RNA sequence: ACCCACUCGGCACCUUACGAGAAAUCAAAGUCUUUGGGUUCUGGGGGGAGUAUGGUCGCAAGGCUGAAACUUAAAGGAAUUGACGGAAGGGCACCACCAGGAGUGGAGCCUGCGGCUUAAUUUGACCAACACGGGGAAACUCACCAGGUCCAGACACAAUAAGGAUUGACAGAUUGAGAGCUCUUUCUUGAUUUUGUGGGUGGUGGUGCAUGGCCGUUCUUAGUUGGUGGAGUGAUUUGUCUGCUUAAUUGCGAUAACGAACGAGACCUUAACCUACUAAAUAGUGGUGCUAGCAUUUGCUGGUUAUCCACUUCUUAGAGGGACUAUCGGUUUCAAGCCGAUGGAAGUUUGAGGCAAUAACAGGUCUGUGAUGCCCUUAGACGUUCUGGGCCGCACGCGCGCUACACUGACGGAGCCAGCGAGUCUAACCUUGGCCGAGAGGUCUUGGUAAUCUUGUGAAACUCCGUCGUGCUGGGGAUAGAGCAUUGUAAUUAUUGCUCUUCAACGAGGAAUUCCUAGUAAGCGCAAGUCAUCAGCUUGCGUUGAUUACGUCCCUGCCCUUUGUACACAC
RNA sequence: AGCGCCGUGACGCAGUGGAAGCGCGCAGGGCUCAUAACCCUGAUGUCCUCGGAUCGAAACCGAGCGGCGCUACCA
RNA sequence: AGCGCCGUGACGCAGUAGGAAGCGCGCAGGGCUCAUAACCCUGAUGUCCUCGGAUCGAAACCGAGCGGCGCUACCA
RNA sequence: AAAAAUGAUUAA
């Protein structure tokens, strides 16, 4: 059985790569002048979501990251 | 072995296509034969005429002898039976003999 | 003229070679590496070639004498084994024929193959391929085509690696798609990994002409081998055989062979026979012993191992018995055996099987195998999964088959009969019965882990009684239209079932060709295998049950022996 | 220069104004392991073109094309 | 010398009365085969000898050249 | 005493 070559007729695509961001401890805590510290990050209700859920933040929605839940803002 | 080439090939199958039916036998048919499955009078004066002097009465030869059907044999052979001028040998469906009473 | 004994010469024979020879063979072809009686002629691998040229003879035909160039690794002799023979002899077979039966080949349809077509219409196979791969494929199967994912890239080394090495992601484009596959912004986990170099794992990729194992075939026949001895320089041969006999290399026997082995036989399973043993509400029968329902001077049924008891004839399975051609009549190298009759259940090894030798095929299978070498491939995979399609595609050719051409029938009503099976608790299998429905079916329960229930598989062919009436007819039921259901996620390219409608070829089939000898052919159905659904297939089972022949080598082949061969890749 | 003839199935050739035939060739099936032979069956033609007469031409008429021929003597 | 002709893949042959080329061999690649040969499929291969003209358009028509074919070539 | 032709190359 001879057989052909695959030629292809499409372009490849690629496989995705996780973004490279340098910012993932200045986004999400800050520190007032005394110390006093309230995360700005919303909580997922269900409880297996963690209390360090931090709740992302998109255009028009939250997204949990988590347990991929989504919540509105004015709720 | 040989391969044919494709005209070669197209040209067979284009001949089996064109072929007609060569019906590989002699046909001859008969003739179209009537019988009078209905009773009229004549036919009926001929039944009780004829009917009796019969050596041999069944389905059959009363449709060979009398153009009439199976069904108006089977009828009538029965009717007659009734009249009693004509005794039983055998009885069977599908098969009927009969000859002369007495 | 015969006989006997001799003798010389001659044509030759038979036995054995002591001798010779490569052997076949040879009383010379002996007296030869232990080589010498005398003498003439001829040859030096096979072809070119007894040709060219010259000479010579001949009327001619031609004769005698007679090269070279060139070409080539064998040509040749004798014998051995096999194979073949339109060679002989003897046996044998219904994959041969005779006498026949039933067919097939003609028709419609089913299925497999080829070819066309195709995006693919995946592929193997050409007596011993073609209802074969248990191959009846809607997904899967799947190996093919159009596309989309994932790594199930173990392990080693190194590089990245404090938000990294890496994932997963809801929503909107996007893709057939609620695949974050790719992206659009940013969340979750955290040295589990990413990247590259070695390596490994997979592959229904290739190669069965690299192989294993298995199977088929040679080959349904009777054939096969070594130990010692004999023959031969040897390959080899005898044993292992002329005759008779058997299905048989089965025996009687003959015998430079003797004793042995495998195969055949013997053996095992299975259908028959057992009024004999063992027994049995999971097989039965009987006592009607208990009540009775019906008819009536006595039969048929209902409830019977707690509503009891007896017995194994029918049934089953344990141990056995039974047939050994017994007896008899014939026939024989009177032996192996064979032909009749009588008994017996059984007298073609009683029937049918299972197993089945040495040697081989470049037979088939790498697509059964985590059987496998080598080659190839390995992340946009020839890996593995998901969606769809294809494997089914039709001017045609062929091989298995099914249904038919009808009255020995079709249709309708009734009578009413098998054997082999199989079947759920890791979950819906075989289904009684009740009800609804024309039907297919639907619903509610029941029994069966099974000699208990489906199931007495109440099958069909069959038989009776009626309709038809020789008309392609009411035979046939192809094609096609419309609807109702079941399986399955999914039914269109129609799974299948059911109802109504359409009602085609087909009038017994040219050449040709297949199977079969008694419970066989054939007809008829049933069960099982594949199965969620799907039989026109296969493997079995029983039902009804012929004709013809107990033979021959004519055809097609097989076995043994003899023979010929320029064959051995084997006519 | 003048005159005559021929053109038909792949090939060689018949052919009566009512649509064309022999032999091979070809094709299908069979037999054979296979090919041939053999057996059983089929198919193949604006009759060189283009017009005309005829109801209807392969044939008759007119042209055009392509081949084959014949005469070619007295000087 | 005249009069007719002809020239089409590497090789032969088909055009036709103008709308761009077919077939057969050869070559190459596939299918079959242990591998070949034969066979089958596919593809490639012709700037129609060159030049010029007329035409919307020429391998087909016209002219020239080149090459080949055929016929003709005082006179008594 | 009917007829019966053929079978490409290489591969212990
Ligand atoms: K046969
Ligand atoms: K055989
Ligand atoms: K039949
Ligand atoms: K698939
Ligand atoms: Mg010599
Ligand atoms: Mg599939
Ligand atoms: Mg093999
Ligand atoms: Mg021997
Ligand atoms: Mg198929
Ligand atoms: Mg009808
Ligand atoms: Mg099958
Ligand atoms: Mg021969
Ligand atoms: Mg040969």
């Amino acid at each position: 059985k001879k057989r052909k070559k695959k030629v292809y007729t499409t372009p490849k695509k690629i496989k995705h790569k996780h973004k490279k961001v340098k910012l993932a401890v200045l986004s999400y805590y800050k520190v007032d002048a005394e110390g006093k510290v309230t995360k700005l990050r919303r909580e997922c209700s269900n409880p297996t979501c963690g209390a360090g859920v931090f709740l992302a933040n998109h255009k028009d929605r939250l997204y949990c990251g988590k347990c991929h839940s989504v919540y509105k803002v004015n709720a | 072995k040989q391969q044919l080439s494709k005209a070669a090939k197209a040209a067979a199958a284009l001949a089996g296509g064109k072929k007609s039916k060569k019906k590989w036998s002699k046909k001859s048919m008969k003739d179209r034969a009537q019988h009078a499955v209905i009773l009229d009078q004549e036919k009926y004066d001929r039944i009780l005429k004829e009917v009796p002097t019969y050596r041999y009465v069944s389905v059959s030869v009363l449709v060979d002898r009398l153009k009439i059907g199976g069904s108006l044999a089977r009828i009538a052979l029965r009717h007659l039976e009734k009249e009693g001028i004509i005794k039983p040998i055998s009885k069977h469906s599908k098969q009927a003999i009969y000859t002369r009473a007495t």
